[PDB]
């Protein structure tokens, strides 16, 4: 059975502005078998109105799915999502970077 | 691969019948047909699973079931108007593959049994004209009054069934063709050669297989009761 | 739209 | 080619824990437009794109009737690839299925595929001229013999040739609007100090469709790909897509790096500076 | 209109010629096209399946497919008389999942029976000299036989016999009564009679 871990990336639908509402987003791909665990943080607590894509899969056959949520970014809360799989031996927590 | 039973079935009206059919080419699509003389098929059911059915074109007054996977039983209620005809059912791989069909069920329902009568069988030895012209003789073959239309006609030459010289018409003719209940008659040719006819050592019969009452159905009939049975004629050879 | 039911292996 | 329709299945068993799951989804170019999920509560073919909900009662209950027998199928092929394989019941599989057509400038047929994986690892697949099969160890030469005994690939191919070009070229037609669309890449460049004698610069590009794209970096008009991070074009979540690319400069020449940008909605490269 | 239509008509061609069945359908999705032989009080028989434009062969049978015209037919070389029967018209439809049949085309292939020597004979039954019945035999393919306007004088159609003894195939049609003031001069009036049929004494 091919196992590979998911390649994760925390980013904004739209360039971040203190004040107005966007979009977070939380991309997993490249990871198989599908089954995966995937939470969006603010400052450590889980959000629990977070949405996510239809499993679908690349030419390898690794799957990739997007976890979103509707946000408003703040110059001090500190935004994350957190990766579970079978490959990782702990979740893997990405700490998202308005820079990236 | 897939068959249904009875080949020819004979009910009354105001009651359920069921029709039987049976498949074991792992088929999970399966579907049953009604069929009218000179006319196509008409979807009455279908299922595309087991547990699951979905009713066709001219679903009323019937109804069906799935509860296995080779098994699709279809029941013609009291309330189908016109129950009388050639049901057939099919399978197939998917809703959108060839499907496969099997032999065929011909449900007749009449008002009273009153009407169901066995075929009167004839022979008709050859015209002394005919075989001193074109030196050959024909024979006929008459099988009278009969209903319903379930007949099937054969021909006998010194005991073994031929084939070769014989023609016989495609469907039955309807006696009275303004009733609703008409009797039906058919004809059948032998023609064999004039030197064959004119061997009194041959021997030639009509044989006549008739599809009516089973012996379990009831008859309260004074007249002899129209069992499925075989009627037929006999004639020999003469100089 | 899909293609018709596939073959089992 | 120039447009493409795209199916992907996949089902996953769950041992004692209930039947396997089951998620399709269907794709014109980059956009989704159909999804079906076992799990989901509707139990039926689902849109996800506005053009698709004109098609008729007749569409949407014979999609649901099709993807289901589907799953079926699959339930069918995890069991009997235990066997092939001489596996037990106590692990979870999966098998993923994948077809679809490409099409050229003319919207006529270009090019079809139909491959089928068991566990992540190719198992079964057509080859381009749609009329052989590539089999990947034993337990698919069965397969392939039993497929090439029933004339299977002459079905497919009717479907891939036919079928899949005819459909795309409807849907095309009632999305011309979403689907013919290409929306340029919004571009720009961020600068960020990592030390003293180092910066890094940043070269975004930013809602753009469809997804294929290419970020390079130049110095002095010479390509550079040392010291360059290119990350993985993601989705926005709005039905276009971002990337970035970045470059370690030394300090103080950072005017001597360019970068390019090459998208189909650009007829010459777009450059992108940071003074 | 329906899903698949056929002209039902029945379809007449001399044997040993060509015989070809058309086919048209609208557009569901349509991938499979395939063609059913049903005989006479038998089950539609599978004999054809076709998936990709242009001719398949198979024996004396010939698919022809044109998914552009929305055209399927069906060549039947060297037609035979076992050729006779009625031929349906299936497709497919991925739209919906469906699978539509045709109406379906009744063919029947007339045999080339040269040296026709056309009689009306008189044939008493085996059994009671009472009874007969006359006998229209030995006429070409080109006559018709129309059913009687008496509720009391029955008339079959023609029908076709193959002696093997002798390679001589004939037509020939039954008529009878119970009035037994019918004759067999007047049997056949309502149909058209070569004018050169022999009638005895």
């Amino acid at each position: 059975m091919i196992q590979r871990t998911p390649k994760i990336q925390v980013y904004s639908r739209h360039p971040a502005e203190n004040g107005k509402s966007n979009f977070l987003n939380c991309y997993v791909s490249g990871f198989h078998p599908s089954d995966i665990e995937v939470d969006l943080l603010k400052n450590g607590e889980r959000i629990e109105k977070v949405e996510h894509s239809d499993l679908s899969f690349s030419k390898d056959w690794s799957f990739y799915l997007l976890y979103y949520t509707e946000f408003t970014p703040t110059e001090k809360d500190e935004y994350a999502c957190r990766v579970n799989h079978v490959t990782l031996s702990q979740p893997k927590i990405v700490k998202w970077d308005r820079d990236m | 691969g897939i068959t249904q039973s009875p080949k020819y079935l004979f009910r009354k009206e105001g009651q359920n019948v069921t029709l039987s059919c049976e498949q074991n080419l792992n088929h999970d699509a399966m579907y049953w047909y009604r069929q009218d003389p000179g006319q196509g098929l008409r979807l009455i059911y279908y299922s595309q699973i087991v547990n699951d059915f979905q009713k066709g074109d001219i679903a009323e007054g019937y109804s069906v079931s799935r509860e296995k996977k080779e098994s699709f039983p279809l029941t013609v209620t009291s309330a189908q108007k016109n129950p009388t005809a050639f049901y057939l059912c099919a399978s197939s791989m998917g809703g959108t593959y060839e499907q496969y069909f099997g032999p065929g069920t011909r449900l007749t329902v009449t008002e009273d049994l009153k009407n169901v009568f066995p075929p009167e069988v004839a022979v008709f030895e050859p015209s002394e004209a005919e075989i001193s012209h074109t030196q050959k003789a024909t024979l006929v073959c008459l099988a009278t009054g009969f209903y319903p239309d379930h007949v099937e006609l054969s021909w006998w030459v010194n005991g073994k069934e031929v084939h070769s010289g014989v023609c016989t018409d495609p469907q039955p003719l309807k006696e009275q063709p303004a009733l609703n209940d008409s009797r039906y008659a058919l004809s059948s040719r032998l023609r064999v050669s004039a030197t064959f006819w004119q061997d009194p050592r041959n021997h030639f019969r009509c044989q006549v297989q008739f599809y009516g009452l089973s012996e379990n159905d009831e008859w309260t009939q004074d007249r002899a009761k129209p069992v499925t049975q075989i009627v037929s004629a006999e004639a020999w050879g003469r100089a | 739209i899909t293609d018709q039911v596939p073959f089992s292996v | 080619g120039s447009h493409s329709m795209r199916y992907f299945f996949t089902s996953v068993s769950r041992p004692g824990r209930g039947e396997p799951r089951f998620i399709a989804v269907g794709y014109v170019d980059d956009t989704q437009f159909v999804r079906f999920d076992s799990d989901a509560a509707s139990q039926r073919m689902e849109p996800r794109a506005p053009w698709i909900e004109q098609e008729g009662p007749e569409y949407w209950d014979g999609e649901t009737r099709k993807v289901k027998a589907h799953s079926q199928t699959h339930r069918v092929d995890l069991g009997t690839l235990r066997g092939y394989y001489n596996q037990s019941e106590a692990g979870s599989h999966t098998v993923q299925r994948m077809y679809g057509c490409d099409v050229g400038s003319d919207w006529r047929f270009l090019r079809g595929y139909h491959q089928y994986a068991y566990d992540g690892k190719d198992y079964i697949a057509l080859k381009e001229d749609l009329r052989s099969w590539t089999a990947a160890d034993m337990a698919a030469q069965t397969t392939k013999h039993k497929w090439e005994a029933a004339h299977v690939a002459e079905q497919l191919r009717a479907y891939l040739e036919g079928t899949c070009v005819e459909w795309l070229r409807r849907y095309l037609e009632n999305g011309k609007e979403t689907l013919q669309r290409t929306d340029a890449p919004k571009t720009h460049m961020t600068h960020h100090a990592v030390s003293d004698h180092e910066a890094t610069l940043r070269c975004w590009a930013l809602s753009f469709y469809p997804a294929e794209i290419t970020l390079t970096w130049q110095r002095d008009g010479e390509d550079q790909t040392q010291d360059t991070e290119l990350v993985e074009t993601r989705p926005a979540g709005d039905g276009t897509f971002q990337k970035w690319a970045a470059v370690v400069v030394p300090s103080g020449q950072e005017q001597r790096y360019t970068c390019h940008v090459q998208h189909e909605g650009l007829p010459k490269p777009l450059t992108l500076r940071w003074e | 209109q329906k899903e698949v239509e056929q002209n039902s008509g029945p379809l007449s061609v001399p044997e040993g010629a060509i015989a070809s069945l058309n086919c048209t359908y609208s557009d569901r999705g349509s991938q499979s096209f395939f063609w059913y032989r049903q005989y006479s009080g038998k089950s539609p028989e599978l004999i054809m399946s076709i998936y990709s434009n242009g001719d398949k062969e198979d024996g004396r049978f010939t698919a022809q497919l044109n998914k552009a015209s929305q055209y399927v037919s069906l060549l039947i070389r060297d037609s035979q008389p076992s050729d006779s029967a009625t031929y349906l018209c299936a497709v497919n439809a991925l739209l919906g999942n469906q699978f539509y049949f045709g109406t379906g085309t009744s063919l029947t292939v007339i045999p080339n029976i040269q040296n026709p020597d056309p009689a009306v004979y008189q044939l008493r039954d085996s059994k009671s000299s009472d009874k007969s019945v006359c006998l229209f035999t030995d006429f070409d393919s080109q006559t018709n036989v129309s059913q009687s306007k008496d509720s009391d004088v029955y008339i079959t159609d023609k029908c076709v016999l193959d002696m093997r003894s002798m390679d001589f195939k004939s037509n020939s049609a039954v008529a009878w009564s119970n009035k037994s003031d019918f004759a067999c001069a007047n049997a056949f009036n309502n149909s058209i009679i070569p004018e050169d049929t022999f009638f005895p004494s």
